[PDB]
């Protein structure tokens, strides 16, 4: 295999990157190693999370004290020499959802690692995806730094661009190729979910996970600048490497918001939400894509009264995304 | 009966593509009206997708009605002949 696609199945296979990424969210290792990590229990903390928001919307503090001391008890924190933390609003309950989302990848990408072949290649074909080098000459990745050098703290350079196909995807996502309003649009996350992206697609979130958790309820997320989900791969200078995805969302009947709105279920005749934002992509400057519209103009005011900063694209079917292109970009502070 | 006709029209290209093209992939039923939509999240109308062997979406990650590849396009003929 290339070069660059080799280094890209290192990166996301990183066991000791993945056990940082625990510590970061204040997990304990040594209580809990990565080993350990299952898919019941962070079903049943999900739940926790449930009910502790159904406590928060009726609740006493000791009912509270123990939703805290349940979902501490499943998933072992750290909090050094701190009084550990009461799950008491909507503020935790998104925090605990965020990284539950990002241990269920973690957890993903473990159970994938478990002298045929190199094991790159072995770890490779688990992902079940065909990887390719973009040529960095070719019209498409000329397309793809215009989006990128656009709609961008740091600064971002483009290191490597892969064509990514997921194993059945196209078969799934082409009935929706009938659908209209189709947009190449941005996802962002950090590098220890994307063996589990690749692998299983992106996913939405559990019945069981809180839908207070969620700025727009459990759906698939994507922006339309490349700075918006960048946010999203939690890149430090310490490390400043992060993989960002390219997907085509078939998004049909947009329901536009302008502020954070819990959805259960979109409203009859919509497909999709739309989270209208402060900043957009020159709209005169969009260029389709055979019927697949690539919003790369530089950010202008888009004249909307809204909390958000940029646009959101969010569905709630993971039939209705594909999966084209996956940037490896550098974060230069 | 416009959700009817439309319900009809989707197994009958249902029927076509799968006998067009040899291979057959699950078909979401996509509503692209308020009023389809609405006969999608029916009771009465769902006990009708499920006779005709139209299965509900995956628990958490699907929200929309799919018609499983196992069905031939002589089931999916019938089923849209049936009503």
């Amino acid at each position: 295999l290339p070069k660059p696609v080799q280094d890209l199945i290192k990166m996301i296979f990183d066991v000791e990157s993945m056990k940082k990424a625990m510590v970061e969210y204040e997990i304990d290792l040594q209580k809990m190693p990565l080993g350990k990590l299952s898919k019941r229990q962070i079903q049943a903390a999900y739940s926790i999370l449930s009910e502790v928001q159904q406590a928060v919307s009726q609740s006493s503090d000791s009912q509270i004290l123990d939703l805290s001391n349940r979902f501490y008890t499943l998933i072992p924190h750290d909090f050094g020499m701190k009084k550990p933390p009461l799950l008491n609003n909507a503020d935790s309950v998104q925090a605990k959802v965020e990284m539950l989302d990002n241990l269920l990848d973690i957890e993903v990408a473990y159970s994938l690692l478990r002298s045929s072949k190199d094991p790159i290649d072995v770890n490779y074909e688990k992902l079940k995806t065909d990887i390719k080098v973009v040529d960095r000459d070719s019209e498409e990745a000329e397309i793809i730094r215009k989006y990128v050098k656009n709609t961008h703290a740091y600064d971002l350079e483009v290191i490597d661009i892969f064509k990514i196909e997921r194993e059945g995807e196209c078969q799934r996502y082409k009935p929706f190729k009938q659908l209209h309003n189709r947009r190449l649009l941005w996802h962002g996350s950090r590098t220890t979910n994307f063996a589990g992206i690749l692998s299983q697609g992106l996913r939405i979130a559990p019945p069981e996970a809180p839908v207070t958790g969620y700025m727009f309820g459990k759906g698939i997320y994507f922006a339309d600048m490349v700075s918006k989900s960048a946010n999203y791969c939690h890149t430090s200078q310490g490390d400043p490497i992060g993989l960002i995805l390219l997907g085509e969302v078939a998004l049909g009947n947009m329901y536009e918001l302008k502020h954070a709105s819990h959805i259960s279920k979109l409203p009859k005749g919509k497909h999709s939400v739309k989270g209208l934002g402060k900043t957009t992509p020159d709209p005169s400057a969009n260029i389709s894509l055979d019927g697949v519209d690539v919003p790369l103009g530089t950010g202008i005011s888009s004249g909307v009264d809204t909390s958000l900063l940029y646009n959101e694209y969010i569905v709630y079917d993971i039939a209705q995304v594909n999966l084209k292109y996956l940037l490896k970009l550098k974060f230069n502070f | 009966s416009i959700p009817l006709l439309w319900l009809q029209n989707c197994l009958i290209r249902a029927a076509d593509d799968r006998e067009e093209d040899g291979c057959s992939q699950a078909v979401p039923l996509v509503p692209l009206t308020e009023e389809n939509e609405e006969a999608m999240e029916n009771e009465q109308f769902q006990q009708l997708l499920r006779k005709l062997g139209v299965r509900p979406p995956a628990s958490g990650q699907e929200t929309f009605w799919r018609i499983p590849a196992k069905l031939s396009p002589t089931q999916l003929r019938r089923a849209a002949a049936s009503l």
